[PDB]
């Protein structure tokens, strides 16, 4: 019916109206980090 | 009479796709090298 | 190092092929 990556996590499935098989990646999401120069210099930032 | 089972036996214990990889899973097998009566 | 190659050295490149979440 399905597949499981190494840490036993789904990866992979049948679909239950055709038998294609089509992975399963997790939506992209990863931390927001604010680069600054010191509020004493100035208002601007850069976001990665 | 017997026989040896040597390594036979295993079988896909869950619907389960998986590749790459070693699992350990408990159910009901064949014991390895287990005593087989063999008949004719 | 060595400039033809990652310009690391001979043995620094024996060191790493020697080594080796969602
Ligand atoms: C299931 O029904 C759909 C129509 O809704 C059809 O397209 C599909 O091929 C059917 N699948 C099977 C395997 O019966
Ligand atoms: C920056 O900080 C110093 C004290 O460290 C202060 O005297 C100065 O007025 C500040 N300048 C601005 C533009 O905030
Ligand atoms: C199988 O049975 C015989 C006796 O019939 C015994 O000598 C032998 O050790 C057994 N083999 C195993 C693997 O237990």
């Amino acid at each position: 019916q399905f597949g499981r990556d190494i840490a036993d996590t789904t990866d992979a499935v049948r679909d239950p109206q055709t038998l294609e098989i089509l992975d399963i990646t997790p939506c992209s999401f990863g931390g927001v980090s604010v680069i600054t120069p010191g509020t004493n210099t100035s208002n601007e930032v850069a976001v990665l | 009479a017997y026989t040896n089972s040597f390594t036979r036996g295993v079988y896909y214990p869950d619907k389960v796709f998986r590749s790459s990889v070693l699992h350990s899973t408990q159910d009901l097998f064949l014991p390895f090298f287990s005593n087989v009566t063999w008949f004719h | 190092p060595d400039p033809s190659k990652s310009k690391r050295s001979f043995i620094e490149d024996l060191l790493f092929n020697k080594v080796t979440k969602f």
